RNA sequence: AGGUUAAAACUCAAAUGAAUUGACGGGGGCCCGCACAAGCGGUGGAGCAUGUGGUUUAAUUCGAUGCAACGCGAAGAACCUUACCUGGUCUUGACAUCCACGGAAGUUUUCAGAGAUGAGAAUGUGCCUUCGGGAACCGUGAGACAGGUGCUGCAUGGCUGUCGUCAGCUCGUGUUGUGAAAUGUUGGGUUAAGUCCCGCAACGAGCGCAACCCUUAUCCUUUGUUGCCAGCGGUCCGGCCGGGAACUCAAAGGAGACUGCCAGUGAUAAACUGGAGGAAGGUGGGGAUGACGUCAAGUCAUCAUGGCCCUUACGACCAGGGCUACACACGUGCUACAAUGGCGCAUACAAAGAGAAGCGACCUCGCGAGAGCAAGCGGACCUCAUAAAGUGCGUCGUAGUCCGGAUUGGAGUCUGCAACUCGACUCCAUGAAGUCGGAAUCGCUAGUAAUCGUGGAUCAGAAUGCCACGGUGAAUACGUUCCCGGGCCUU
């Protein structure tokens, strides 16, 4: 059957929120819309920067955006030129003074969003889906995840009949609430249509 | 049920007399959870019965219950072939439950002015071995007697 | 929703904002108990002259990410589907799966 | 119905049309799409062609029609019975 | 009677044997579930609300459509929404980028139309600026393009229903078999549980079970306002005031339940039965949580997307109409048929929640729906906001009624440009069917069913639907032969 979202079910237990601000009903929707626009622009702009997570905070009449990246040098540029440009655009979009922080994602092979994006890029480059998933699982297991599962669904290899294929190593205990499960998805737009990728990575119980 | 894990639920005794028997009677008479209304009806009917007869409310109620209580009923038993109506002995708790239910149903079927009056008339008829729920006990006993030949299934 | 359908809503919001007060004072004149019997008639006739899209009752709440005109939620400004997606992704502060 | 304190409703364009028609001898039908207008005691005698959705049907305004809306005399749905 | 010997034409690409995994059986064995049984209350009958089929229509927009569609997408169709129809209109365009030109953008009015729109008429002409330019925002001009709720859910992603919260589903290595496969996972017990113990050619591991999460039931510590009032002092008797931090309570941190202890049974086991203590006893109650997979199940109309299709039209704007039709059929509900009740008067006891284009008190006016004026409240403070059933007194006295309140006439209120099609509510009058419902059929095992009120999302207005909250408060379960679904072993 259908499964609960692994991040959503853990949002108050072992996982943190991606947006941390307080608002009343008067500006809640406006803040949500501005966050959506900011994340949209940042994701579109930093497509090749290996961005895994965009955290947004609103301390007081200002916006602070933390970008978790595996290529901080590419994100920042020479003496902060690119990050300054992004700060300007984010301030323009949000209508408030903006402050951009860069967080380091060491070991990108252990980050669910980055793994899914890598598999998706390979699929769009017409790499064998089996090879892509096996490589991702092997890399994560070698780096030391307690478990990983990768699932790819759609017209794999351009087949007329779509199907779902998944691989798993170690343990991925989705029913354990206190389990550190990093889960994320991605989509590849191939000439035969859309292929969906889901990645679960287990990092031990807290 | 299959697992046989059902215990028993304690029932508070009735206010005026402290009888769980009468409390169960009130519970059977009650509709829609209107226990105060049921209690008032039962008390009015009991006072009418007590002033009609020479015994106390509890004694008259016990006489009516003794006259309405069945002893053997018929239950269906399906074996290889056809189903038979086997006569079975009734345990005392079920005797009381059936007597109360039949009395309440007969009183509801009656056509007097008030429910308390109907209940009092039904109780007096039961004490004199007349009317409904007494005919019902008689019908049950007649069916058991007619099917007595099957009292080994 | 369609692009034209979204443009209709933005135009309606703009017209309502533009003609806000010019409607409010006319409605006050019409609803005035101690007003005369001909300035009321003139105000009633003038209220119809304004474009219909300037009335706030012509606006339909739509999902701010898709344009869906059904299943709207005011607290988030989104339809139920998008609210669920954002909540699961963790993008709605303080919102989690409830149980009691 | 419409509150008394607000007075009966009438569309301004139709009011102008009937004002221009009553003073003149214009007996041509007054074509309109305004079924929401109340019939006022100033256009009894001339014919108003009210829209019903796909055409304009002419109603001859009489005294007894005062207080009704123009659409009350222009039915919108066509029905003739089932299997009749 | 027939036996025995014994062809051919024509026709098919198989027919067949043994064994393997499933599935099935009106085969066997052992178990489970409101599945029966034991009970209580309903539906099918009536009126009305609502969805659907059909019919009708210019259109009655599209989708769902055994269980698992039918108060479903829709958490709310007068205009809008709207995707449909009629009519009136536009063509790089309602919504984007690029280029050329003219221009600040904006405000205030007139006419025509019915509007879209067209023709005008005035008022401003700002802001960086090396005052070469711009750079917002408008209009016009082309052309790369925009646009599509158009088709394919049988090309797809994502999301969902379902068997089913059922206890199952598998893998590595080893071993058996020519092989499909088998073992493990079977067996003796036991459990809600592939739960656990013992045995055992298996040894281990994973996804499921359980636990970790939320809430409810008890206690402790901290804090004590807007919340509280035990001991005090006053008092207009109103926690009202000075006070108090005890108590209810608010919300943070902790404790507590673990077969922990005792007895018996049991294979010196797992475990079961009972007892003590405790607020709670064996998973304490409720929720969240949905394994491998199944139905080419649902959704191209939330969105995204391969392919196909249209481009002065399947795109775009507007007014009016339709989605509310009506010989009929079905599903889901509401209100009743009355006296355990109706009506009148008086009088108690809740929980949960919402509020700024909002909730709206007091006072006055109105029979009333409401109106005028106008506090307080972004809230433990103010408002919504009187809980109702209940209880006391009186009346009605079994009648189609002082039951029932459908339908219709007249008069109004409020929202809203606008209540004709087609809103809700109020007043006066009117006073239908219906007197407990055929075959058949549904829900429920305890604070449940039944019954009684309250709130919220959607929302200008528009609930008998949906989601949520308390009050009162049952009956019954001997048992697993039978009906339905399911689990394990075997044939
Ligand atoms: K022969
Ligand atoms: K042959
Ligand atoms: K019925
Ligand atoms: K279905
Ligand atoms: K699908
Ligand atoms: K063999
Ligand atoms: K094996
Ligand atoms: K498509
Ligand atoms: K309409
Ligand atoms: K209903
Ligand atoms: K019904
Ligand atoms: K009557
Ligand atoms: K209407
Ligand atoms: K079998
Ligand atoms: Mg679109
Ligand atoms: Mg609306
Ligand atoms: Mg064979
Ligand atoms: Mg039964
Ligand atoms: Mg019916
Ligand atoms: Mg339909
Ligand atoms: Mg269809
Ligand atoms: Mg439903
Ligand atoms: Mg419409
Ligand atoms: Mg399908
Ligand atoms: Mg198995
Ligand atoms: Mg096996
Ligand atoms: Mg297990
Ligand atoms: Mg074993
Ligand atoms: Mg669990
Ligand atoms: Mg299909
Ligand atoms: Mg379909
Ligand atoms: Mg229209
Ligand atoms: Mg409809
Ligand atoms: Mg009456
Ligand atoms: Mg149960
Ligand atoms: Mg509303
Ligand atoms: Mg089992």
């Amino acid at each position: 059957g259908q499964k609960v979202h692994p991040n959503g079910i853990r949002l108050g237990i072992v996982k943190p929120w991606n947006s941390t601000w307080f608002a009343n009903t008067k500006e809640f929707a406006d803040n949500l819309d501005s966050d959506f626009k900011v994340r949209q622009y940042l994701t579109k702009e930093l497509a090749k920067a290996s961005v895994s997570r965009i955290v947004i905070e609103r301390p007081a009449k200002s916006i602070r955006v933390t970008i978790h990246t595996a290529r901080p040098g590419i994100v920042i540029g020479k003496k902060g030129e690119d990050v300054e440009k992004l700060r300007k655009v984010v301030a323009d979009i949000a209508g408030v003074p903006a402050q951009i922080n860069i967080a380091e994602v060491r070991k990108p092979e252990l980050d669910a969003k980055l793994v899914a994006d890598s598999i998706t890029s390979q699929l769009e480059r017409r790499v064998m889906f089996r090879r892509a998933m096996k490589r991702a699982v092997q890399n994560a297991m070698r780096l030391g995840a307690k478990g990983i599962k990768v699932e790819v669904s759609g017209r794999l290899g351009g087949a007329e009949i779509a199907r779902t294929e998944w691989y798993r190593e170690g343990r991925v205990p989705l029913h354990t609430l206190r389990a550190d499960i990093d889960y994320n998805t991605s989509e590849a737009h191939t000439t035969y249509g859309v292929i969906g990728v889901k990645v679960w990575i287990f990092k031990g119980e807290i | 049920p299959r697992r046989r894990v059902i215990g028993q639920r304690k029932i508070l005794p009735d206010p005026k007399f402290g009888s769980e028997l009468l409390a169960k009677f009130v519970n059977i008479l009650m509709v829609d959870g209107k226990k105060s209304t049921a209690e008032s009806i039962v008390y009015s009917a009991l006072e009418t019965l007590a002033q009609r007869s020479g015994k106390s409310e509890l004694e008259a109620f016990e006489v009516a219950l003794e006259n309405v209580r069945p002893t053997v009923e018929v239950k269906s038993r399906r074996v290889g072939g056809s189903t038979y109506q086997v006569p079975v002995e009734v345990r005392p708790v079920r005797r009381n439950a059936l007597a109360m239910r039949w009395i309440v149903e007969a009183a509801r079927k009656r056509g007097d002015k008030s429910m308390a009056l109907r209940l009092a008339n039904e109780l007096s008829d039961a004490a004199e071995n007349k009317g409904t729920a007494v005919k019902k006990r008689e019908d049950v006993h007649r069916m058991a007697e007619a099917n007595k030949a099957f009292a080994h299934y | 929703a369609k692009q034209s359908m979204k443009a209709r809503e933005v135009k309606r919001v703009a017209l309502a904002d533009k003609y806000f007060a010019k409607r409010a004072e006319l409605k006050a004149i019409i609803s005035d108990v101690n007003a005369s019997d001909e300035d009321r008639w003139n105000a009633v006739l003038k209220l119809q002259t304004l474009p219909r899209d300037s009335s706030p009752s012509r606006q339909r709440n739509r999902c701010r990410q898709t344009g869906r005109p059904h299943g709207f939620l005011r607290k988030f400004g989104l339809s139920r589907i998008k609210v669920r997606e954002a909540a699961m992704r963790g993008e709605i502060p303080g919102l989690k799966k409830a149980s009691w | 119905p419409r509150s008394l304190k607000k007075g009966p409703f009438i569309d301004l364009h139709l009011l102008k049309k009937v004002e221009k028609a009553v003073e003149s001898g214009d007996k041509k039908p007054l074509r309109t799409w305004s079924r929401r207008s109340t019939i006022f005691p100033n256009m009894i005698g001339l014919t108003i062609a009210v829209h019903n959705g796909r055409q304009h049907v002419p109603v001859f305004v009489t005294d007894e029609m005062v207080g009704h809306k123009l659409g009350e005399f222009a039915p919108t749905r066509t029905y003739r019975g089932h299997a009749a």
